[PDB]
Parts: structure tokens; C-alpha cells; sequence
RNA sequence: CAGUUUGAUAUUGGUGUAUGUCUAACCUGGGUCCGUGAUCCGGAUCAGGGACAGUGUCUGAUGGGUAGUUUAACUGGGGCGGUUGCCUCCUAAAGGGUAACGGAGGCGCCCAAAGGUUCCCUCAGCCUGCAGGUGUUGAGUGUAAGUGCACAAGGGAGCUUGACUGUGAGACCGACGGGUCGAGCAGGGACGAAAGUCGGGACUAGUGAUCCGGCGGUGGCUUGU
RNA sequence: CAGCGAGAAGCGACUGUUUACUAAAAACACAGGUCCGUGCGAAGCCGUAAGGCGAUGUAUACGGACUGACGCCUGCCCGGUGCUGGAACGUUAAGGGGACCGGUUAGCUGAGAACUUAAGCGCCAGUAAACGGCUAAGGUAGCGAAAUUCCUUGUCGGGUAAGUUCCGACCUGCACGAAUGGCGUAACGACUUCUCGACUGUCUCA
RNA sequence: GUGCCUUUUGAAGAAUGAGCCUGCGAGUUUGCGGUGCGUUGCGAGGUUAACCCGUGUGGGGAAGCCGUAGCGAAAGCGAGUCCGAAUAGGGCGAUAGUAGCGCGCUCAAGACCCGAAGCGGAGUGAUCUAGCCAUGGGCAGGUUGAGAGGACCGAACCCACCAGGGUUGAAAACCUGGGGGAUGACCUGUGGUUAGGGGUGAAAGGCCAAUCAAACUCCGUGAUAGCUGGUUCUCCCCGAAAUGCAUUUAGGUGCAGCGUCGUGUGUUUCUUGCCGGAGGUAGAGCACUGGAUAGCCAAACUCCGAAUGCCGGUAAGUAGCGCGGCAGUGAGACUGUGGGGGAUAAGCUCCAUGGUCGAGAGGGAAACAGCCCAGAGCAUCGACUAAGGCCCCUAAGCGUACGCUAAGUGGGAAAGGAGCCGACAAUGUAGCGGGGCUCAAGCGUACCGCCGAAGUCGUGUCAUUGCGUGAUGGGUAGGGGAGCGUCGUG
RNA sequence: CAUAGGCAGUGUGGAGGGAACGAGGGGAAGUGAAACAUCUCAGUACCCUCAGGAAGAGAAAACAACCGUGAUUCCGGGAGUA
């Protein structure tokens, strides 16, 4: 950290931006593609059943997105899920069930 | 003798551009006419 | 155990890729002969050189 | 009381004929209009000479004075 | 910082008109007596001073008496003198770049028009008696030099504020930080019938990184709510 | 065993002390002089304090500063800095005060102006044997090619056969000067300088 | 045929270090640290820390950590997201990891080893020396004459002015001969006492235990060195730099340039021909500006203007680039060419562009890093050549033929004068390397031949690398690989 | 009066030593910052008082967040993160 006396490279450009959220909490996101390949057959999809597949960390937040597609009937009990992953649950003839 | 002047009209009440001015040759407070993207018009903004 | 340089934690963020990037220096004042374009191209966060990236990157943990 | 100098601007022509460049790129960098910009040329703010379109650089005499081409 | 020193406040009370007075806190390195064989110390007791002084905390002044350290570099050795950033020219060897305490100069601004647009005009110099003939760049271009500008970028009028907001295909120059040009699009405007031009000034100097802090706006968020 | 003597100049009055181990001196000290402080639990000094020295002293005493026997003298400047005294008035900290403005849902609470006050400073006088200078005043007395004079081996006189040294004067004081004392001074000096007599292996010259 | 190491542009160097042998003496260790490579186990998973059980190295332990989705200041949204009024344009993302082991680098610790002057804490020192305090002692002899004296002469005693000696001494301050005080501010014994930013000082920064512009000892402590020195076995392959920017910066360092290794790419590199481009140098000229007696001059004059060089395309012929690990270098030297400063100087200094040295052996120039020839894997009692030479030293020509020189010119030099003169410094010929050379063994021009290196060819042999064959193997700083030897363990 | 003081009688009371460890107080500089004063070194070296076989801490005027845990101490994380 020190470049013969010319300002250092870490104090000449400016702090970044903004600040923190010390209580932000971030989920264990699973998307359809790799949730499809779970259950190949469709079935209920509990968090606590996804963490016994290695999809997600334990004791955190579940969080399905939509990347990809998903041809069968899933009936997901997750803690949030985004818009496009829900269209594309109840396309499939799934049923989202938030718990948050 | 050139100071920063503040332009600002009268709706938006947000300063949005600054300009120099001789202060001697225009002692009058200075105004003319700009974008304000508040407003999103051409409204007429008189120096602060 | 490391200590991460605590000055340069505080100004530069690593991507999703691992690139090193940075704010543009020179819009914090004297902003008035500065024409609009050139407060443009000091905005957003520019990409380092790689011998820069280097160095930040191996003091940075 | 001498000894006094300006960092040297790097002026001078950047495309040359047949070169192949893409619209925008700088093809002359100089102070005032020594080259005039012709078809497909556009003068920047400070004389700067530019692609409008891709092309082939050429230069020409246009009028009785000396341009700068973008043949496509 | 020690020391010296000022004021407030505690030790610190009564009473009268900042200033008197009283005695009881407190002070006597004043006298005498006892512990006691004792110039220390303490306790008596008379003699005074006296809520002052001394001391604690807070506070202004002074403070080489002491203590910790700074007191740039370049440089035909060092000191003295000079210079340190930016712009123009020559050295620079017909791309670019290129050194010396090499050769010449400027800058730390200015203009509410000396900006934008539409329209119109051509100068300096010379000759003749404001007028006429000649005159293509030798005048002018805010400001140094250079590259340009007579198709004007020079001169004169009308209208105006783009001396905009949201952006940056693609490129030039730097080790880097950074410096520079920029098409096209949207918003909302100026000028013009229109094509179109307008994101300050013919161009290149007129400026200063981060840290810290001030002002206006907006409403994103931080410790149970 | 057991003094060489004489004339002259410079500095210091003298006897003394000094850089143990390259400088003994013109340096320090001194007796004498002036100024400043101290009223006695003195001032000053060692110590955080007690307690001590000063002193078992008391303004003819003690401490600090400079000059340095003795003789003739010690000129002008108080503008600067310092010291002494005065503080009308201006500014000024803590402390006292709490105007008024906020947060919360009268209370609590945040920031907090006006006003009140000492020293100090600005201000007014004195002070130079105070640091200092000669416009505040512009070097008097005395001395002067000097322990000071670059130019310089100044010029003149004396001394020598020959004198960049020495002695007496001149004054063009680069850049003397009155207690960081001026000019002299009998005696003194393992001090510096010049000259003469006696004497010699210092030398001719071994 | 001019030692070794270090440091240098350059050392046998008259620059540093080493008298000699033997032994000892400098890249280490820690970490569920960071990072890259190799390897191993498992693999959308990988893996434990503390701790528990056991004789051991074995088993358990999921707290955690890394991967699994990113963007944004954040709310938040999510293969998107943020700026934005935008279904505008953009920034960032979307289209096999982890845990051991080994190695390189790195972080914090003394961190490769050695070396200050000095700083701070606590103590020890006034038996030396500087003061003061208490109590004793010493001063032969003779003079002077208010029998006084900081009086006189002079032994003891105290001191140290001069000279000579000594100077690895008899002595870490003395000896010999002179010299000063020698009744006082004197000398001395014994006992006390003042202690380090402190004492004491008739004042020299003197003295305070042979040490004083701040004593000595132990401790912080293995202080700190942008500095100096040292750093130990071998070979194989490649192989630099002394430059640019910035710098409290100039003898240091950061980034870039130049090296090496791994991985991906594969002719992209480079050379030559041709083709398309901009220019304002050399030269030249006066049309502009200036100088100046029809003729002239000019870095900052140009009506003109090459050769080269530079940018791109293409053809032929034979290293380049991206991403990472690890560096060193950033003091350059001379010589050719174009210039500046200097004086129409310098083995001068500052630039640009080549060469060699640096880091380059061998041959030549008598010796002579930088000049000419030439790039050393190893062996060779073969051959041909390069620069340079062929009378003897010394390999090869007293070569052949024509002509010139009379000065030993050759074997140093000017204006100028009629190959010559001009010509001229100091130890010893000394300005051909020496002898000698005009009966050239000198210069010029042809012809012939030969000598001459670690070059090339011939022969034998080893190694790197690409596909039996092609190329390749000097080397300092430095990078990579393969090994020898010592001790110990299974 | 009275105390101060003095006298008499007793106490397996104290005094000093000790390698490291501990609690509470006082508290450097070299060094780093490529200078240096805030800062670091570091509450380290050293010093002072008091111990015990261990010391200290220790039974909520504590956390947490509307759910809940329930004296203290020590070890690995959280994390070189806020």
C-alpha cells in the first residue's frame, strides 16, 4: 500500500457510495430450472424437504425464481417468490403458498 | 468581483443551476429561462 | 488471521465476476466550470487497470 | 527566464488513407482546420475530424481545400 | 508542560451602608503552661489577624524555565541567486514522443453578450476632390504564440437563453488517477419558411485529487415499537 | 652552590584561578563603582509538601545584573523591546442568566441570544551604569592605519648600510567612543612586540 | 599467460576484505491466515474448529466456512437489476467446487545474518576529580623594617612556563636541566557531605573512578538503519536493465517498458516487393517577416521540397498475442550519424538513432572493457578462410611488372614560405613494437600465391526442442528443471 | 470533670523470604506513521499495595425483541465483519 510517496491508489479516488443495512436479510434462492430436476414428477415442495436435496443453506429464507421453465405441478411452501416464478408455477398448474 | 449566483424560479424551489456574473455591470438581480426537470417546463428562473 | 486494508474495503467493490471497480474521482466540488458532459463521464463506477486490480485485489484479502 | 514548455497534445493525423474505421472514430486531431471535413466527415468542438459512418478514409481536395472522405 | 498570575466556586458565618463591622470556621514561624530532661509535634490558655489568606475543581493571561520535533527538492560539489502547476512557438533530426539552471512569450481571466439562431456586409493600405477609383487578404479575430478564418470563424441588425435535463454507438492521449472528441435517441425549448444549427465562446491556458465540513433538495435507512 | 642588565610600546591595576592528558593568556577572579529586588514566615534558592539555607543575620543587612585598583570623566535619544506606576474608556474566559426556536404527547428534553465580570491587551506617564540607536536623536569629551585600517608596505620624521616589524605624528575612522565604560597611570607579569650592552658553537664551519 | 571476493560504465589494479589451518556462522517457524500452481479424496456438494471417547497416528463432533444469483446507497427487485418519464441508450450480472499435502509469493511476529551515534525505566558511583563542613599537621635559612605584610630571596611542599628525551616509552602524561608560589585567596591527613538534565565550578563546557555538549551498569532489546558488509553443492534451458510518469522525490520506491515459467491461441510477429496516405527536415528560394552591400542571409522566414521514417492493405519468405506465478532493472560507458549548452574546447554535458561493452571468450591494432573480424556444448598432432599480414624477432613473398619518394618522408600537426621548411621540455634512444629497411623490407596501380581465430568444412560424442529428420546449446541480475553429498526416522 | 500521656498483664497478632501464575493502582521510549505532534508501540517494559494455591469474576437495577433465554468463568466461531 504504498507508492513512493505519489498518493496511494486507496486514497486518491473517492469512498464508495452509500451505506449499509445492518439488519438486510438475503434468501437462499433456488431457480425452476434446478428446482425441476428435484422433483421430476412433481409433489409438494417444502423448505425444509429443499434442504435435504442441497438446494439451500440451512436455517435461512427460501426464495424460488424463474429462470427456466417447469412442466409439472409443484405446490411450493417457500418464504417468497418472484412474479415471473409464480406465473410460471400456476401455468404448470402448481399453487405458490408464501409463508411471509 | 465574478460570483457563483443560484438560479431558481418560482414553482419548483429547487436550485438547479449555477453561473457567474459580474456583479458591478449586472447589479440587478439576474433572470432568464431554462429547463426545470421538476417542473418538466421552460419556466423562467430569477437569480437567488 | 488477514487484516483487509480498511481504506481500500471502503472504496472499491468486486462484482459477481470478481472484477474491481471504482467511483470516478473529481465531482465532489468545484462543480460549477464543469459542463454537464464531463459530471457524466465521472458518474458510475469505472473498471481498474490490471496492474491497479492487482495490487487492491492482494490487499483486500 | 526560459525553460518553460507545454506537455506536448499529440496532434496530428490519426487515420490515414485506405484505412478502415467505424463511425465515430477520430481520423484527425488538430487546431484549427488545416483538413476540412468532406462526405461522412463531421468537425468536433475543437477541430476534431470524425467518422460519421463506417468507410475507408480518403482524403481529396473538395471546393479548392483540403478534406478528409468516408467512402462507404 | 512546570512555574507566576486573574476570576468563579467549596472550605465560609452574623450584621450594617461595591464597602464597613463582629466572632465562631480558618491562620499566627506571637507570649506563657503541660506531655517533658525536648527550638520537632500536639494539647491548653492569653494575644492578635479573619471569613481575608491557604488549599481542591473550573477558568483567562504570561510562560525557551523545561520537553518533544520541523526547518523541501533541483543544482556541472554544496551555499548564494533562480525554478517548481497550465498554454503557444523553436531546439525536435518532414507521423507521435524526445533532455539541459537551452532560446522567446503568456495564464490563476473576461463576456448576460464578446453565447444561439436567421438575415445582411467586406477590410487594411494607397490615390483624387464625406465622396469617388483601386485594393483577395498584407486589416480584424477580448486576452501570448501557433494552426485557421475573405465561403468568413472579421463587421451590422431581428429574435432569443442549448451558458439545457436523461444518455453515450464508437474512438484519440496517458503507467495509472485521469484528459479530450463524439454520432444517434427521448424530454422540453430558441432561431429559420425550410433544410437544419444550438449540450457556451475559432481551437488549444484561466486551475487543485481525496479526507473533513457547510448550504438547498429528496424521502432510502441503523439497534423493542 | 650561586641574580644577566638597560630603553620603549600593547593588555591587564596588583597577589591569585583556569581547559587532570597539546592553549596559563590580554581569559576568570579580585578590592572599588552603579543599578535592581527584599520590611522579615524578607527577597532569592533546594523540595510535590513539610522542612531548610539566606541567618541564629534585619536597609551601613542579604540576593541578582553589569563595570573592574587609582586619576580626569561617563555626552544626545524613551521612537522599538523590557521594567515601574495609573488605569476613565474599548475588547475579553469560566461562572450567573435563559430571551427565543425546536423534538415528543402541561411534563421531559435539545440548542441557546441579550445582559453581568477580573486579570491581560489596546491607552497614558517615567525609566538607558535597562536590552538598544547616535529621525526619537543623528557620535560630544577623549583617542585614531589602533588586539579595530580592506585599499596598505597610506604619507612624513626616528632608528639600520638596507626596516612589510617598531616608536612619534598626520586623519581619507572600509568598520573607535564613553560603566559590553573612554583616555592615562607608579608598581607588578614564566603574557605580546621592538631596540641596545655582556655573552657565547646559533652561525661562517665544523 | 596482468591473483580471489565485493562494488563499479570500467579493477591485476596503486579501490574495500582476507597471515595460515581446523571447527562454528546467514532464507527459519507459527496459522481450520491471503493468493497461484501440481497432486490426491470426494464431487453439487466439500469440510470441520473447540471438544468427547481410546493405549498411538483411530472413531465421533455441522458451531461454522467456501460453492449454490445478481444488481442497487438502501427500501427492494430478482435472470435480471440500477440511472432514467422511457418497450432510449448504457454500467454490472445471466448463456465445478471444496478439503488435505508439496512448492513460489505474501501478512503479523526479532523474520536472511551482522553493524551505530543515541532514546527511556530502575539502580551504582565524590576511595580519582570540583566544592563546602568538623578536627589535627606542615612551611630549612636569610632579608626588608608600617617588627606588620594575599612583602622580598630561597630548600621541603604545591605547581607545570621553556627546551631536549621518551613516543610498540621506565611511565595510558613521565624523565633531565632551567622555571612560578613558597605566612597565605597556602599545602596536607582523617571523618563527613552535594548524583545525572543532576552535582560542583575564581567559568575551560572544565571536573564528576584512564570515559562527559549530559557518567556507569542492568533492563525495553535481537531499537532503528531508504545505509555498509556477508549469504556456503553441481549441471541443463532461456535470459535482461541502467528508459517513461510520479514521488519530502533524485544512491529509495509505485506503475509502465525489457526476462522467465504455466495455460489458451496459431503466423496473428518480423523482413522484402508493390499499393493507398499525412508531412515541411536536408537541400533550395526570397513570394511573406526580418537582416543586408542586380548579388545575398536567417532554429523560432517559406513560392518550393526530397531521401528516410511512420500508418494501413496485399503477395512471398521465416517469432506475435490474451490470461496468470516469479523477478531483476530504473548510477550506464565508448564509437558512427543528426543536434543543443560550451569557446568552430574536453576521455565534458544533455538529447535522437545504430553498434559493441555492460553480460562476450577467440584473432588483429605492441600492450590497450567500448575500434576491425568473429558469437566459445565437448574432443581433434585434418582442411579452407575473415580482419590483419608474408626481410628477422614471428606463421606466410628478399613475390612478378610499371611509375613516384631522397626526406628514414613512410614513422605526428597549422597559417605561411621556396617531397622540404615552418617543427619547439624537462629520468634514458623514446612520435615504426624492436632489429633494420631506399640493392624498399616506403607510397600508387594491376597480377599470382600463401599465412591467419574457439569462424566454416571434416571426424567423434552429449544435451534442449519441433516434426529418422530440422533447428538449437556465450552469459551477469533473474526465471524454470534435473541432480550430488551429510545427519536422523519408518 | 476529662482526655492526652504514663504504669502493669497477657497474645502460636504483625515485621522478612520466595521460580512462574493473579487482582487493583502508576506508567515510558527506542519503533511505525518511509519526516512528526493527534495516533501506534502499549496499558507493553518497569514500579507500588495485596495475596492464594490458584487469583479475579459470579447469583441480574442482565440480554433480547413482543417470541424468548435465566449466576460467573474459559475454549472455537460470529469476524478481521459492524
Amino acid at each position: 500500500r504504498f507508492e513512493g510517496g505519489q498518493m496511494p491508489l486507496h486514497m486518491r479516488l473517492p469512498k464508495l457510495k452509500g451505506f449499509k443495512n445492518p439488519f438486510k436479510t438475503e434468501y437462499q434462492v433456488v431457480n425452476l430450472d434446478k428446482l425441476a430436476s428435484l422433483y421430476p414428477e412433481g409433489g409438494e415442495v417444502t423448505v425444509a424437504d429443499l434442504v435435504a436435496k442441497g438446494a439451500v443453506r440451512k436455517n435461512q429464507l427460501v426464495k424460488v425464481l424463474g429462470q427456466g421453465e417447469v412442466s409439472v405441478a409443484l405446490q411450493v411452501t417457500v418464504d417468497a417468490v418472484s412474479g415471473s416464478a409464480k406465473e410460471k408455477i400456476t401455468a404448470a398448474g402448481g399453487s405458490v403458498t408464501e409463508l411471509v | 468581483v465574478r460570483p457563483k449566483i443560484t438560479l431558481a424560479c418560482v414553482e419548483c424551489k429547487e436550485r438547479n443551476y449555477i453561473t457567474k456574473k459580474n456583479r458591478r455591470n449586472n447589479p440587478d438581480r439576474l433572470e432568464m429561462k431554462k429547463h426545470c426537470p421538476r417542473c418538466n417546463a421552460h419556466t423562467a428562473h430569477r437569480e437567488t | 488471521k488477514n487484516k483487509t486494508h480498511s481504506g481500500a474495503k471502503k472504496r472499491f467493490k468486486i462484482t459477481g465476476s470478481g472484477k474491481v471497480l471504482r467511483e470516478r474521482a473529481g465531482k465532489r466540488h468545484l462543480l460549477e466550470h464543469k459542463s454537464s458532459k464531463l459530471t457524466r463521464r465521472l458518474t458510475g463506477n469505472a473498471e481498474m487497470a490490471p496492474g491497479d486490480s492487482a495490487k487492491i485485489k492482494k490487499m483486500l484479502g | 527566464r526560459n525553460g518553460r514548455d507545454s506537455n506536448a497534445q499529440r496532434l496530428g493525423v490519426k487515420r490515414f488513407g485506405g484505412q478502415v474505421v467505424n463511425a465515430g472514430e477520430i481520423l484527425v486531431r488538430q487546431r484549427g482546420t488545416h483538413f476540412h471535413p468532406g462526405a461522412g466527415v463531421g468537425r468536433g468542438g475543437d477541430d476534431t475530424l470524425f467518422a460519421l459512418q463506417a468507410g475507408s478514409v480518403q482524403f481529396g481536395t473538395f471546393r479548392g481545400r483540403k478534406v478528409v472522405n468516408i467512402v462507404p
